[PDB]
């Protein structure tokens, strides 16, 4: 009942309102299920079909020939309760409804007798209304989603459908590799609880990302242990929707519930050590951040800039998120100095001055990294025609190899069209590079404060 | 047990425990409270003032009157025996007429607790998180600038500490014009038992410590409210 | 003296240290003149050369037989005294001082005499240490940064030249459209004041952005009654550099000066109807918001999704900025629900569900933008496998021109590279693009900002 | 002309005015003051006492006293002319003893200010911007919280409202436990009339109004401090 393990990794899937028309959601479903490589059974389920896209269908799941893991189910609601039942004789463990029509549109006794039938078969409920669910390492893709993510070690959980579908894409766009996607939509019995312990015990998973409206009476307790728990080993960020008092009464009828308290949230999320991201693009820049890089060690952050303006704008925003820069280390100033014009500034950010060409952003990156006090690096370049972004890039990842060590890095690069081919040959590197220095400043501050949260969880566990 | 206390109430079809029973109660859990002793006439309301020593202070205690202050039923700062005999049959009149009928379980002593930097401690319940324990500053600080944390109970060390540390108030405790720094660790201290009070009884639906007082040395808390469900 | 109506818009211009060698200063900076097709006179200058670049060369400045008003200088530092005067017994009107080595490095007393020197012939100075500047109304540009920008009605202005000269590319890349790039550095001159009483007069600017370091002293009073004044008819966005306490000390001994009041900087920027920008990426994405759209006439701000999570998104994001959504008008409820599920939401956000088709994008956008009630438009959409991206975008073009009126509006789009083309192709039309529902939101934040910005100054004007 | 005041200030190098001439120049454009009087006899001062009416304040007025509380040199709440004479030959004691070395004007007259909500108004000289008006809440709010709002001068009555409307603890204007809401057209006026003054008069490097009073009708100055360069 609580151990999800075979609904990520099952042995057979059957599809429950796949058929010959390709444009219905079950139909969707077994498609993007074959296209993205599932090596276990499918069992398309369809009353008069013979056989959907060459796989022998049923009429019903138990008539299947074989112990069925997971139903992937997108009939009709008021058939849905059937299929159910159907499902429960056959023994399935695991009941993915993604059929609309339920509590989010006032049926709310249809959704609770949903899953009281469920449960009197030992079969958990994922959704109802969700558009599915993708696991990367058992090449498992039942969505009617994108076909395809890049594989990675971020999973995102998401309680919207509509916007959660559609990260689902744009996470190819900003280069986030995945390891599962899981639509959770109404929750009425499967949750964030329930999918924090599963992807905790994951070695595939490194970083969690929810998008979270609502968490169900009486479970917040829960929350709180699990997830702090998790976030000694994984950093989890959630984008909160209802974050504002006016944004909570909204989603408040959004999903037909009670508001929610905004500051009891805030403060359940500190007590969890999550970070919480107001916005899906700070959400992203985090997350690249924490999947590509280790939390610094200490606070001596060092910024290297060939500019002074980009040098402020780190600065103000490092400021922004309690991050203060102080002077390098003696031996680093020396060794930049062997290159750099008497008038660079060494205060931090280390300004190697707009004349810097392509190499001295190889040998400022390299000094950095290798020097001992020095426990993270936020490089920030601005274009000019004494350089090339591609050169300065290279340049960086040359450093970073070099190096050797892991020491987390953030790179901000301002210019044009040769920054942003640039800046995509980095996040292709799994270099997290931004195209402003306050991205690249605030993604490096997250990687902080995920530090800090963790340590505020340690603090919270200590034995008395 | 104090949970005598609670069940009591509950007997009684009463959703409030009176202010002794509460200071009682929360005494218990090792919050400090005022020394108190209830008076049923004149003569026990001098005498026990005699006992506590002046100055004292003199409140209603009934289930009827939930808001003691804007009915006359508090009277501060009593010094002499004539102040106090004053006191109590200037309550019973006050609260006679804004409040007739109502069922007297007497007059409650109190010692005057000095001058110090109020607080806020809070309980309630959250339908997601349930029990949460709730910090302020006094006054105004909470009351008109809704200048408060939260943490969900249990609460550890670190979360008593960090909301104290997070309102927006919090210098009002480390020292400013006209007053010294007052006891963090006796407010830590009485953070982490309210939450343990939330966490343990069930059928406490609210509680509210309002003012306590804070000093270099200690807090003490005046006034307690105890809902129940 | 106090008019720039001829460095803008010169007859002539000179250009002091170009050479055979291409990769000087004075050699890019002629070669961007010449590339972005100056219908003016050009007068290369240098001491030997016969031709530079087909255009006849001169050893001074004052041997050319016609009146140079603007002469663009790239000498070393310490030969830039004995061009100026030069300069001056030709006539020249502006110096526009490219060459660095003043203040910014100690030298306070070789800049203050460039001046001195300057006024005594009745000449202004444009720096020194700056990059240059470009002027697309005239075809100029007397930069050595990028050979074009994409023309346009904003006017940048930029203390930095690092990052100024970076963020002009970085205009390309976001689609903004230029009218001039102004390089101020140094600003020993001619500063932000000077250039916002031209931009003022000049109908090719409708958009100002400056980033700011720091106002001279004795300078601000006049700086907050000329920028209100603009502001009554044109948005000024600032980025400001040392923005924090931090930052203020920071940027404090960058240029080497006594740290400016962070609280009275921000009183200021209020009292000019300013709009200050905490990032490159807000201020862009302003500035895009500002250039493309009128202000709008009232709050009856509707906002448009497939989706409820991208509209919770918007809703927490416009109430951060202080904009409340209320009811549309039953008009435009009555319209929609033509096409639209019975279980669509018409709080506002209008939620015309996930199942919506390209055709309710136009047929919603459309009945939105010709309701007389509607005010202005936020257009959310999450990409699924019932849309295409350029479908929706082009379903809004097409709303938009119909629609006839200008009302303003914004689009949020999230999902995968088909998105990323659509958002491409909306931003190409001028149309204020995003690929996230908060950034489009905080984008139509900035029209209602500069709205109530405007409405302060004005109520600050009126007569007693 | 109320410039005869600074003229004369600078005359004799000194770089502040004296209470009293703070007031009366501030008054003169049109900001309340507490009313005054300068006593040169302890008869006097009786006499201005009762023109004044009951209870007053005494203060020492000296180039070398500037802070008048810690050298025992202020007087509160004097209501009858026998309070009134004791507390003149106790502060001539009281700075005698403490500052032997001390020219003293005289001892300054003053209203009692009964309480109400204190201001902070200020006037400083910024690099950038010049002339600057600061306002807050007065007691802790500014001198611990430091919640000001700043309006560049001249203020329009747009800047002096918003800049009120701006503060953190703007509520405590509008009414709160005990306290009825105060006259914001009296402050937006006075800030206003204190960006005059900088404008107007070079010579000033800085005024801080502090406490200012605010009552539901009217405000006044209690003290006021004007620092010459
Ligand atoms: N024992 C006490 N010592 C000091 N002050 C007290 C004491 N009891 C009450 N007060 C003061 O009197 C106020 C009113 O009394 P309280 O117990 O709060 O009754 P209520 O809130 O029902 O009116 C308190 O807020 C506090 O300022
Ligand atoms: N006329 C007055 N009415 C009411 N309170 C007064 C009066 N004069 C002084 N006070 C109070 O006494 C305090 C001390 O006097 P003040 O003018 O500030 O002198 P100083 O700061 O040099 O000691 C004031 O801050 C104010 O709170
Ligand atoms: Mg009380
Ligand atoms: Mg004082
Ligand atoms: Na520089
Ligand atoms: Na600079
Ligand atoms: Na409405």
């Amino acid at each position: 009942m609580n151990d999800l393990e075979r609904l990520f990794n099952p042995s057979a899937i059957a599809v429950v309102g796949a058929s010959k028309d390709p444009s219905k959601i079950g139909s969707q479903i077994l498609r993007n299920l074959l296209s993205y490589g599932f090596k276990g059974k499918v069992y398309p389920i369809n009353p008069t079909a013979d056989e959907l896209m060459g796989l022998k269908c049923y009429p019903k799941v138990s008539d299947v020939p074989d112990k069925v893991d997971v139903a992937v189910i997108s009939v009709p609601s008021d058939k849905v309760l059937g299929v159910i039942d159907d499902c429960g004789k056959a023994g399935v463990k695991f009941a993915v409804v993604i059929t609309s029509g339920f509590k989010e549109v006032g049926n709310e006794e249809l959704e609770e007798e949903l899953v009281r039938r469920a449960h009197s078969y030992g079969m958990r409920v994922l959704g109802p209304n969700i558009f599915g669910y993708l696991y990367a390492p058992a090449r498992l893709n039942a969505t009617f989603g994108p076909k395809d993510v890049l594989s990675g070690n971020v999973a995102f959980i998401s309680q919207s459908g509509a916007l959660g579908i559609a990260l689902m894409g744009y996470t190819v766009v900003e280069n986030i590799g995945i390891s599962s996607i899981v639509s959770v939509g109404n929750k009425a019995d499967l949750d964030d609880v329930d999918l924090l312990d599963f992807f905790d015990k994951d070695p595939n998973t490194g970083v969690i990302m929810i998008y979270l409206e609502g968490i169900a009476p009486g479970r917040g307790r829960m929350f709180i242990d699990v997830a702090s728990r998790v976030s000694l080993r994984k950093p989890i960020i959630v984008i909160k929707a209802g974050r504002t008092e006016v944004g909570a009464r909204a989603a408040a009828s959004h999903t037909g519930s009670i508001a929610g308290s905004v500051a009891i949230y805030e403060s359940a999320f500190k007590q969890s050590g999550i970070l919480m991201a107001k916005s899906v693009e700070d959400a992203f820049d985090w997350t690249k951040a924490l999947s590509w890089n280790p939390i610094p060690e200490g606070e001596r952050l060092i910024v290297l800039t060939n500019g002074g303006g980009a040098g402020v704008q780190s600065t103000d925003t490092f400021a922004d998120n309690g991050i203060y820069l102080s002077k390098p280390p003696e031996s680093l100033i020396q060794e930049i100095k062997k290159f750099v014009p008497p008038f660079a500034s060494f205060a931090n950010p280390i300004d190697i001055t707009g004349m810097a060409p392509d190499d001295w952003y190889y040998m400022g990156t390299l000094a950095a990294l290798k020097n001992p006090d020095v426990d993270a690096l936020t490089v920030l370049y601005c274009q000019t025609a004494v350089t090339t972004p591609i050169g300065v890039a290279k340049g960086i990842v040359d450093a970073i190899k070099e190096a050797g060590n892991s020491k987390p890095v953030t790179v901000g690069m301002v210019g044009g069209p040769e920054v942003a081919e640039a800046v995509s040959f980095l996040n292709k590197q799994r270099i997290a590079a931004y195209p402003t220095p306050e991205r690249a400043s605030s993604a490096m501050s997250a990687l902080y404060a995920y530090a800090r949260a963790r340590s505020y969880v340690m603090k919270s566990l200590a034995v008395r | 047990s104090s949970r005598d206390l609670l069940l009591k109430a509950k007997e009684n079809g009463r959703k409030s425990l009176l202010e002794h029973e509460a200071k009682y109660f929360i005494s218990s859990y090792g919050i400090p409270v005022t020394n108190i002793r209830l008076a049923k006439s004149e003569e026990e309301a001098v005498n026990f003032s005699r006992e506590i020593g002046f100055p004292v202070v003199l409140k209603i205690v009934s289930p009827q009157v939930v808001h003691k202050s804007d009915v006359g039923g508090v009277k501060v700062n009593l010094r002499s025996e004539e102040e106090v005999r004053k006191a109590y049959r200037e309550i019973i009149e006050n609260v006679k007429r804004n409040v007739p009928n109502a069922e007297i379980e007497g007059i409650l002593v109190q010692e005057f607790a000095p001058p110090g930097v109020e607080l806020i401690i809070g309980l309630l319940r959250d339908p997601q998180f349930g029990p949460t324990v709730m910090f302020g500053l006094g006054g105004v600080f909470v009351e008109l600038f809704r200048d408060v944390s939260f943490r969900v109970a249990p609460l550890s060390e670190q979360d008593a500490e960090s909301m104290i540390k997070e309102v927006k108030a919090y210098k009002l405790l480390t020292g400013f014009r006209g007053m010294e720094p007052v006891d963090i660790e006796a407010i830590k201290d009485a953070l982490i038992r309210a939450g343990r009070i939330g966490v343990e009884n069930e059928e406490i639906a609210e509680m509210d410590l309002n003012p306590v007082i804070a000093y270099p040395k200690g807090i003490k808390v005046v006034d307690a409210r105890i809902i129940l469900r």
